[PDB]
């Protein structure tokens, strides 16, 4: 259920995923190169773009495990 | 108009599959491995392959080889002439070798000896004490959490100042799950809980045991270029001061902002971070101040 705006944003922080490879709902983000400081930058970009503040459960490791869970988490905050 | 510093990073979690192929093919690593294997009397790459954990003695020695080699690789392939150098945490060890304060052989011996020393100390001392890293934590938010710990009589020390909102806090792991939820409750994000812990006034006995059993036997030379202390950015110029830096590591916090302000004051505009690293080359403290070259195994493996 995500869109181009979200995926273009995420893919800036996934260095081991090529532009011609699909972004699967359940791909492990850490395995395609999301790491601690990539997450800080991602968070800063998601918060500025969507006018949201990630806090409480939205800052657990589980939030950034897959694009599926991260999209759901961002969605619950934008509405 | 610029000037270049060579920086040596802290050790992140080893991952042999990240570097085993690099180490045996790159000529800079192969040359140091020959020396490390002769000093140690075994195959470091073989011992490191079989090591469990992320911070084994073997992964700490291999991390020394990888950082010191990638500093030389960067100098020879990028025409770098650094005026100054600095090492954060483990990188004090790598900068001692690069600067000439220790022969590479004595740096290998020291790295192995300190590995064994810390293992033994933390087998029995400060049981359950851990070093937490976290980000998006402005000092004002951290200070409120420390006051809550104080109110409950819970011992802690700040172990690293990384950036204005990035700290390491050392305390008993019984506080770990509260700290993590308490950080998140104000928009701060916990990263990692390090065992064994590092950089605490309470670790005087580890300093003393390191000094007696590992460091005092060694001959320290004056570095061939100035070294910035990671404790406070002091510009070091003698072997005695490098030796003091390695001992103070146990009992004084990393102050990364003070390394960056000192480098700036010594006229540095560009830094080379030598070795595998996903903190010192990328953190805002560094990138706001300097052009960064990140001399990683991944870069040196590129065609
Ligand atoms: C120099 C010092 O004292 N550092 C703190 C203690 N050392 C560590 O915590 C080592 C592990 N460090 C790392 O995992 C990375 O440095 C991060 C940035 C703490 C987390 O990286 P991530 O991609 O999960």
């Amino acid at each position: 259920m995500w869109d181009a705006q979200f995926e273009n944003l995420l893919r800036r922080y996934l260095p081991f995923l090529s532009a011609d490879q699909p972004l699967e709902q359940d791909i492990n983000l850490r395995d395609i190169g999301l790491d601690s400081l990539g997450t800080v930058e991602l968070l800063s970009e998601l918060e500025n773009t969507y006018d949201v503040h990630f806090q409480d459960e939205a800052l657990t490791k589980e939030t950034f495990e897959t694009p599926g869970v991260l999209w759901k988490t961002l969605s619950q905050m934008v509405e | 108009a610029g000037a270049t510093a060579m920086l040596f990073p802290g050790m992140g979690p080893a991952a042999f599959s990240d570097v085993g192929r690099f180490m045996v093919t790159n000529r800079y690593t192969r040359e140091l491995l020959a020396e490390a294997d002769d000093t140690l009397g075994y195959s470091l790459v073989d011992r490191f392959r079989q090591a469990e954990g992320d911070y084994s003695e073997y992964a700490q020695i291999a991390f020394l080889v990888n950082c010191v080699a990638l500093a030389r690789w960067a100098e020879q392939t990028m025409d770098l002439t650094p005026r100054i150098c600095a090492g954060a945490c483990f990188g004090e060890k790598s900068v001692a070798a690069y600067s000439g304060a220790l022969t590479f052989a004595d740096a290998v011996r020291m790295t192995a000896g300190l590995a064994r020393c810390m293992d033994e100390y933390f087998r029995t001392e400060h049981l359950g004490v851990v070093t937490h890293s976290f980000v998006r934590a402005p000092r004002e938010r951290l200070d409120e959490i420390l006051a809550e710990l104080d109110e409950r009589g819970e011992w802690h020390e700040i172990s690293c100042h990384i950036d204005h909102d990035f700290f390491m806090l050392t305390l008993h792991e019984r506080n770990s799950v509260w700290l993590e939820g308490r950080l998140r409750s104000v928009g701060a994000m916990p990263l990692y809980a390090m065992r064994p812990p590092m950089h605490a006034a309470a670790f005087g006995g580890l300093r003393d045991k390191a000094e007696e059993e590992v460091i005092a036997p060694l001959t320290f030379h004056d570095p061939t270029l100035p070294v910035v202390a990671d404790q406070d950015g002091k510009v070091l110029t003698t072997g005695d001061e490098v030796r003091t830096m390695l001992l103070e590591s146990f009992v004084r916090p990393l102050r990364w902002p003070d390394v960056i302000s000192s480098l700036q004051d010594q006229g540095v505009t560009r830094v080379c971070v030598a070795g595998p690293d996903s903190l010192f080359g990328r953190v805002g403290t560094t990138t706001r101040a300097f052009e960064v070259i990140a001399a990683t195994p991944r870069l040196a493996l590129q065609p």
